[PDB]
RNA sequence: AAAAUAAAGUAUGAAUUAAUAUCAAAAUUUUAAUAAAAAUUAAAAAAUU
RNA sequence: UAUUUAAUUUUUAUAAUUAAUAAGAAAGAAGAAUAUAAUUUA
């Protein structure tokens, strides 16, 4: 999925599009055309402190 | 210089927690009551004399 | 010397004196008279289905020590004729 | 693929169970969740189950079913029927092997025109000299099997007082095997040289011409149960008269080497009937032999 | 190459192993349990008011209940549900003393009726009451007044007949006839036939005898008694949404959202239209999750009286 | 690797078994099925 | 012999008790690391020690005297006031000395276990207040006085002896 | 074939949902009346704290 | 630049600013023994202390230890403990050997071998 | 990575990186339901475990273990509520058969003692209830709907007068698919909490709960609902039930999308 | 890669090299240009080839 | 030549509870040397 520099830049194209939570992280999900799908940007789902900042 | 008074601070910090407090109190409380035990004699005090500690 | 082989170093003798006091268990339960060795429940539940649907198995195998004790003291009866006379199929 | 299926402890509750799920309280097993005896301990939003509809009515469908139907279900009384201790359990049971030595090296046909390097190996006399159990602990087991019956001057000092505390004639040599508590056999047992199947795949020690190599496959061609030999098709590269530790492949890239389809071994020792006497029996009437690769 | 430690397996396949929802390496200390206690708002009480008993409940003590009553019986805000659910709390003491306990029970219900003309609520507790006292013909009685009052029996109040009917020590077809009598009323609906249902209800009451007898749930008296429950992030849910515990201005808010009208959302019906879904919400830690709970003043009692009776020791209140 | 297992050789012993006899043994289970 | 198969003869005669617990302290049997030290000044570590390359799997830790010992503590862990210890209401005087100095010689330490030493020496005192009364001897101070001595070498010292004795 | 017990329609010849609420039987779980037992619901089938 | 390597002081229970009103001294030392040290006051300005000697405090510690093991029994560690609170006491001079070393030399009171070779406390010509 | 002993079981070790190298732990890593997960509470695992039955936590999971002592083979449970000699009416449940009968929600085994006289029953009932949204009245095995409101009972604002008559209002509008001249109001005399009565083909009358702050669309699916109890309740007596016009839960259908361009 | 020749050896005994403390193994960054310079974590036994 | 690796320190009755990717009386020839553990041999 597309990610998004932020949240504000995250909007719900269509009438079956959805706001989720991947793990702290928001996202879009959409059902039906899965071509919208959006994500917010940000750290991975496992980090370590060294690995990841 | 550092070290050894490093040392006796310790000595001193451990023997007041013997008695629940320790040394950020104490350094205080002996400033505010006008005692003047220099720390090396605190230590000479709480080694030799425990019952004057 | 790294972390762990000095870790072992000192905490394997202390895992080997922490099963001692293990044993000794069964021992006061030897010396006042009783003899038992403490049973392990049989589970039911060792079959199971996944998250991908598919059938997933669990193997629980219950050691006999009274069979143990049985198994290297006499020796087993004579090996019936249909093993060593027809081979193995590869 | 190399892998098995993979199942979390946390996907194990009742609703997975591909049997009805049972509850322990100790003394019986049942299929609701122990409801304390505190009434008070109950938390909230909690309900105590004394009778469930659609979790028994299943069950006795399933019982039934089972009793009603033996044949069709024979596989559901591996739920109900566990295996005891001992009696080949197929994935539990681990026996040992025997020590040979490297005797010469020979060449056999096979039922077509086929040439093959048999390496010929000599079993003089295995014995159990040992068992050793370390600390009790559960999978740690082995035993110690002994061959080649040695003069008592021979090996140094330290080694024959061992061979005295056992009890066991001295022997030039011997191998530890670590094997499953059932597989036991008391010490000095004889052991025969058709403890190994025709058919089986062997695991072999040996020393290279100089360090140590294993062998995880090697299928066995032939067996002369009289002069105590077991012929290998392969060429090892070994010096002869190299001693060579045995054992059972225990299994071949997610294939058992015992099963029902496959055979299964004499389990914890071969022993051999009363009535044959070697004495009176010839070479070649003393022949067992693989079935065609 | 170890692979007790770096395994022979990628991070893509590994990556499902990371646990992130954790469950038993806590990250809950000690020393926060009860600043997360202070935070919610909670007090705690000595013994006589009430505790924290084995299943970290707050159970209120009996005869801490009734002065309690005695304080608010005429309060504006005591409803009816109050009454009742003194004289529940009133029951261990109606059973071990009978006739000093029946008198409270009494009061509580002169002062109901006369607060109230009358309710379903109060006649199903009393004769609750007089069942655990083992006066059965109080019960009939008190059946012939709520009939002759104009009200319907309830299906508890069947229950109660058939409780009262067996504590009593009285014969089965006294219980059985209560029980087919209010199923031919149209109070229990019972589904399956009459004997093995009836069945199912004695063996209901059989596992709940009473407080006075020697099998029973009721009749369990061990209590842990703690000021504080011994976990604060206890779960009644799934998530930690769903935790037990929550702040006093959320359990007003929450009964506020069950006394306003449903125009939203459904009540009594199983549906449900917003469905549970912990696993769908946000996973991830808040800075109190670090630094601790927020700091609250500590919970203090002003100008108490001072504690006569301090070495004297609290005995269970069961009595 | 230089243990006692490894190290040690039968050589000496070969004479217990009749290694020359087995193999004509076999050499007549050669001609015996025609190979 | 004495613990798996044959649980009752320990118990049976208290004589071999001390004779087995006497040569179980001779040899030491608790510090194995002293089997193989040639030179005190420098303890070597033989037993408590193994690498997982394969150093001393050999003289790896044997447990030798483990299930002995913590048996025949256990024959004297009869703490219960229901049944008395059987072996202890069938030993001489002179034995229970005996046999507590036999425990106090295994270990390690040179010391005994506390439930041990306060069993035997609580069951040694409610016989000599018994047996003073009685037929006694100056050797039956010589049980006492050796009795006391050991008491003294374990740390713990009697009161109540010594003030019998002075 | 893959299916377990619970599901299996009869033995005769999930990821996105995780936990479940346990059902109580279709005829009583439709309006489920309050018993007032001492301060614990009673009926014939289930028990709970309220 | 280097990392320092001196000792730290053990982190204190913070104050509730209760501290910062005069009157309140911020050490908190309300311990067992401490209605015993009896504060005078002298005419210069100092204080006068009063106190239980060193034996005294360590036999009221001996009491409490006793007091506690009344119930299970003395363990071997509560022994060899009694044992040096008791020899402290009494004391009346410096202890410069280990412990250890007469229970190391009377051992052959505790483990008796043979009679051929037996030890007894004379030995020579006998 | 093997040493030691090794099982001739398939693949035990895979999971855990192939080896046995530790194994002396009781105590894991864990998320909910797992190993030392013993002692906390939760909703759905302190029902749908036993907790003797937690194993070892995440990728170190049992495949195989080895335990030492006796077996317990405790018997299994024998059922509750049931006389022996009781003979019981069998079941063929199958796959065959679609969801849409109430043939697939009953009690596969069916006894004497579950059926109950009550009711006209011949076999017993369901234990299993079909959940969805029921937006609309449908006539589904209903003859009759009566709404008796008493008019001297007089309230304003959101009351449950104006729930129920809201249900009336619903029942009788444009988009109801329930047939507008079976549905009766009744204007009573003296002070009624307005009651809704529905009677089925059975002569039997349901009213639903009206309870304080109820709505509209409650006293639509209370009756929705007591009216699928209600069809499979007629259904246990012999009454042969003709198919619905309109089906409530969509089983036959898929979730479709509109298009693109 | 087979064949021929030469390496533990007793004896003789040089030469290049040499600032060094019993040594300096592994990693990370920094510091005016490899940095065996720093700091931190760490984990280098002895002899012979 | 220093570090670094690889091998060895000359039969260890036995191997792996962990790290990382293991060691019993002594040197001539390991052979009495022409592959027998003596091919009878004065
Ligand atoms: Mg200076
Ligand atoms: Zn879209």
């Amino acid at each position: 999925p597309q990610m998004v520099m932020s949240r504000d830049e995250l909007k719900l194209r269509c009438e079956y599009c959805r706001f989720e939570w991947i793990h702290d992280t928001l996202c879009v999900r959409c059902p039906a055309q899965p071509s919208h799908d959006q994500r917010e940007m940000w750290l991975h789902s496992t980090w370590m402190w060294g690995k990841q900042q | 210089a550092h070290w050894e008074r490093a040392i006796v601070r310790k000595n001193v910090d451990s023997a007041a927690r013997e008695h629940g407090t320790g040394w950020q109190h104490l350094r205080n409380e002996l400033g505010r009551q006008n005692v003047m035990l220099l720390p090396r004699s605190q230590q000479l005090l709480a080694q030799y004399e425990p019952l004057a500690f | 010397d790294s972390f762990k082989e000095h870790y072992h170093r000192v905490h394997l003798p202390r895992r080997l004196a922490l099963q001692r006091y293990a044993r000794q268990q069964s021992l006061r339960n030897a010396a006042k008279g009783n003899v038992k060795a403490e049973e392990v429940p049989y589970k039911y539940n060792r079959w199971w289905v996944n998250e991908e649907h598919e059938f997933v198995h669990q193997y629980a195998f219950v050691e006999d020590p009274e069979v143990t004790k049985a198994k290297r003291e006499t020796l087993p009866p004579v090996t019936r004729e249909n093993i060593w006379k027809e081979p193995q199929q590869t | 693929r190399c892998y098995p299926s993979l199942m979390r402890e946390k996907d194990r509750d009742m609703y997975h169970c591909y049997y009805p799920y049972l509850f322990d309280h100790g003394d019986k097993m049942s299929l609701y969740p122990k409801i304390p005896e505190n009434p008070r301990e109950w938390q909230p939003e909690q309900l105590q189950t004394t009778y469930d509809a659609i979790r028994e009515d299943k069950y006795d469908a399933f019982i039934r079913l089972r009793e009603k139907f033996p044949e069709l279900y024979q596989d559901t009384r591996a739920w109900d029927n566990p295996p005891p201790f001992g009696e080949f359990n197929m994935f539990y049971s681990v026996r040992f092997g025997m020590v040979g030595v490297k005797a010469f090296t020979c060449k056999d046909y096979d039922e077509l025109g086929n040439q093959f390097d048999c390496t010929a190996f000599w079993f003089p006399d295995n014995q159990v000299v040992k068992h050793s159990t370390r600390n009790g602990e559960v999978g740690t087991d082995k035993v110690y099997v002994g061959a080649m019956n040695v003069p008592v001057e021979f090996h140094k000092p330290h080694v024959a007082a061992f061979y005295k505390a056992a009890g066991v004639p001295v022997k030039h040599v011997c191998a530890g095997f670590p094997i499953t508590p059932d597989a036991y056999a008391p010490v000095g047992t004889k052991l025969d040289v058709r403890h190994f199947k025709p058919g089986q795949e062997v695991t072999i020690t040996f020393q290279n011409t100089a360090a140590a190599e294993t062998y995880q496959g090697v299928p066995v061609w032939r067996i002369d149960y009289k002069n105590s030999l077991i012929y290998l098709p392969t060429l090892l590269d070994a010096d002869v008269g190299t001693y060579v530790r045995f054992s059972d492949t225990i299994n071949t890239k997610g294939l058992t080497l015992w099963n029902e389809h496959r055979g299964l071994p004499a389990f914890p020792t071969f022993i051999p009937p009363e009535d044959e006497d070697l004495s009176k029996l010839a070479t070649d009437e003393c022949q067992l032999k693989s079935p065609p690769l | 190459k170890n692979l007790a430690w770096r395994p022979k397996m990628s991070e893509r396949t590994l990556e499902q192993f990371v646990p992130l929802h954790l469950a038993f390496p806590r990250r809950h200390p000690n020393s926060w349990q009860e600043r997360q206690f202070h935070l919610l708002g909670y007090v705690k009480w000595p013994k006589e008011i009430g505790f924290y008993n084995a299943g970290d409940n707050f159970e209120l003590t009996p005869q801490a209940a009734y002065r309690i009553y005695k304080q608010n019986c005429d309060e504006t805000f005591w409803t009816r549900l109050h009454n009742e659910k003194t004289i529940i709390h009133l029951l261990p003491l109606v059973e071990q003393d009978p006739g000093t306990n029946m008198v409270l029970v009494d009061d509580i219900f002169r002062h109901h009726l006369k607060r109230f003309g009358a309710d379903h609520y109060i006649y199903n507790a009393v004769m609750q009451a007089a069942a655990f006292a083992k006066d059965f013909p109080r019960c009939e009685q008190l059946l012939a007044e709520m009939r002759g009052l104009g009200l319907e029996p309830n299906a508890q109040s069947y229950v109660n007949m058939m409780l009262g009917a067996r504590l009593t020590g009285k014969p089965r077809d006294q219980a059985e006839a209560f029980f087919r009598e209010g199923i031919k009323t149209g109070a229990i609906s019972a589904v399956m036939r009459l004997d093995t249902e009836f069945q199912m209800w004695m063996n209901q009451l059989e596992r709940l005898g009473s407080f006075k007898a020697k099998v029973g749930y009721l009749s369990v008296n061990e209590e842990g008694a703690s000021p504080m429950p011994r976990d604060m992030w206890a779960l009644w849910g799934w998530h930690r949404t769903e935790a037990k515990f929550i702040s006093r201005k959320q359990m007003i808010s929450e009964q506020v959202q069950n006394r306003v009208r449903s125009g939203k959302e459904l009540v009594g019906t199983v549906y449900q239209k917003a469905r549970r879904q912990p696993w769908a919400k946000y996973n991830g830690m808040f800075p109190y999750d670090y630094n601790g709970p927020a700091r609250r003043p500590a919970a203090s009692f002003v100008d108490a009286p001072t504690p006569t009776h301090n070495a004297e020791v609290c005995g269970t209140a069961y009595a | 690797t230089n243990r006692h297992f490894f190290v040690a050789r039968a050589n000496a012993f070969f004479s217990r078994l009749p290694i020359a006899r087995v193999q004509r043994s076999l050499a007549m289970e050669a001609v015996r099925e025609g190979r | 012999a004495l613990v798996r198969e044959q649980p009752w003869r320990l118990s049976a005669s208290p004589a071999l008790f001390i004779q087995v617990l006497q040569f179980m302290a001779l040899i030491k049997v608790f510090e194995p690391n002293k089997w193989f030290t040639f030179s005190d000044h420098a303890p070597s570590n033989r037993a408590d020690y193994r690498h997982a390359i394969g150093v001393n799997h050999s003289t790896a830790f044997w447990g030798t005297g483990e299930e002995l010992y913590d048996f025949m503590v256990e024959l004297l862990r009869v703490e219960d006031d229901g049944r008395i210890p059987t072996m202890l209401d069938l030993c001489t005087r002179e034995q229970m000395v005996d046999l507590l100095s036999g425990f106090c010689g295994v270990m390690p330490c040179g010391k005994a276990v506390g439930d041990v030493f306060k069993t035997i020496t609580d069951a040694f005192l409610r016989r000599v207040r018994n047996d003073i009364s009685g037929p006694w001897s100056a050797h039956d101070w010589a049980i006492v006085e050796r009795m006391y001595l050991v008491t003294v070498l374990c740390d713990a010292g009697n009161n109540e002896i010594l003030q019998l004795l002075l | 074939e893959a299916i377990s017990h619970a599901r299996r329609v009869s033995w005769a010849p999930f990821a996105q949902e995780p936990y479940f609420e346990e059902e109580i039987e279709a005829h009583r779980k439709h309006h489920r009346p309050d018993v007032y037992i001492y301060k614990y619901n009673v009926s014939p089938t289930h028990f709970s704290l309220r | 630049p280097k990392k320092d390597r001196r000792f730290r002081v053990q982190p204190l229970p913070s104050l509730h600013a209760n501290s910062l009103a005069d009157d309140t001294p911020l050490v908190t030392t309300t311990r067992t023994l401490s209605p015993n040290f009896r504060a005078f006051a002298l005419q210069d300005g100092g204080v006068f202390f009063t106190h239980p000697s060193h034996e005294q405090v360590m036999r009221v510690g001996q009491n409490i230890l006793a007091e506690e093991t009344k119930a299970t029994g003395m363990t071997s560690m509560d022994t060899y403990v009694n044992s040096r609170i008791q020899s402290i006491i009494a004391e009346n001079t410096v202890e410069n050997v280990a412990l250890s070393h007469w229970r190391r030399r009377h051992m052959w009171n505790l483990v008796r071998t043979h009679g051929k070779l037996q030890r007894h406390w004379g030995v020579s010509d006998a | 990575n093997l040493k030691g002993l090794v099982y001739p079981l398939p693949y035990y070790a895979m999971w855990r990186g192939n080896h046995n190298k530790y194994t002396y732990n009781k105590s894991t890593v864990c998320l909910w339901g797992e190993g030392d997960t013993r002692s906390m509470y939760h909703q759905h695992y302190a029902h749908a475990k036993c907790p003797t039955d937690y194993g070892r936590g995440g990728r170190e999971f049992e495949y195989l273990t080895v335990k030492r002592g006796k077996m317990l083979q405790k018997p299994l449970p024998r059922v509750q509520y049931v006389a022996e000699g009781s003979k019981p009416v069998w079941l063929f449940k199958s796959w065959h058969t679609p969801l849409s009968s109430p043939s697939m929600w009953e009690r596969e085994v069916q006894y004497a003692e579950h059926t109950p006289e009550h009711i006209g029953a011949k076999r017993p009932l369901a234990v299993v209830a079909p959940r969805t949204m029921h937006r609309y009245l449908f006539l589904m095995h209903m003859e009759k709907v009566t709404i008796t409101v008493s008019p001297l009972l007089f309230g304003y604002g959101h009351t449950i007068q104006k729930a129920v008559l809201d249900f009336y209002r619903r029942a009788i509008s444009a988009r109801s698919p329930f047939p507008k001249d079976k549905v009766f109001l009744f204007y009573a005399i003296d002070h009624i909490t307005p009651r809704i009565e529905v009677t089925w083909l059975d002569g039997t009358s349901y009213v639903p709960p009206v309870l304080e702050g109820a709505s509209s669309q409650d006293l639509i699916q209370m009756v929705m609902e007591e009216a699928w109890l209600a069809a499979d309740r007629m259904a246990a007596e012999g009454r042969v039930l003709n198919p619905l016009a309109i089906d409530d839960y969509k089983w036959d259908q898929l979730v479709v999308f509109k298009k693109v361009r």
